[PDB]
């Protein structure tokens, strides 16, 4: 659908934005887990690929349709501690706070493009 | 072989005189991998090994 199209990079820039957001909250919560690597996602590079299938063919109406079912990168460490936590607070909680800024600008965004498409056809 | 009148012999038929209308389906079975026919078909596999 042509409508897709048009909304297809903001849903997508959305949905990576709550991924690395649920992310950034995983490595907050496991901040005191001894052993434990600070992970996260390349936001451009991922959205370039999600950016970038096959419904199996349904013959009659019992025949059953197809049923449906991103890569993660370490942290650089800064300081090292001996329990081998790489989890770094303030690295995280400023990526955690842009990332919640951006999701709300994502969102706007998004709202914008609805709301003109609507007032389009309203009459 | 008997000769004529040294034989007799007489018949009783139990008939059919009922309309009768049938309609038959078969379905030939295809649980064995080797004749079953196929048209679409979905295998996600997944291993995660720890």
């Amino acid at each position: 659908d042509r409508l897709d199209a048009a909304l297809r990079f903001q849903q997508e820039a959305l949905n990576l934005r709550a991924q690395r957001q649920e992310i950034l909250a995983a490595n907050i919560a496991n901040a005191d887990t001894p052993g434990y690597q600070a992970r996260d996602i390349d936001f451009a590079s991922e959205l370039k690929k999600v950016m970038v299938g096959v419904a199996l063919t349904l013959t009659s109406s019992h025949h059953i349709p197809a049923q449906a079912v991103v890569d993660l990168l370490y942290r650089v460490p800064d300081q090292p501690s001996l329990d081998g936590n790489t989890v770094d607070m303030d690295r995280e909680r400023t990526q955690f706070a842009d990332n919640s800024l951006k999701y709300q600008m994502g969102l706007t965004v998004l709202g914008s493009q609805l709301k003109g498409m609507m007032n389009v056809l309203q009459g | 072989i008997v000769g004529n009148g040294n034989v007799h012999a007489q018949v009783t038929a139990q008939l059919d005189f009922a309309n009768k209308e049938q309609t038959e389906e078969h379905y030939s079975p295809n649980g064995d991998a080797s004749k079953a026919t196929l048209r679409s078909r979905q295998l996600n596999i997944s291993e995660q090994v720890g």
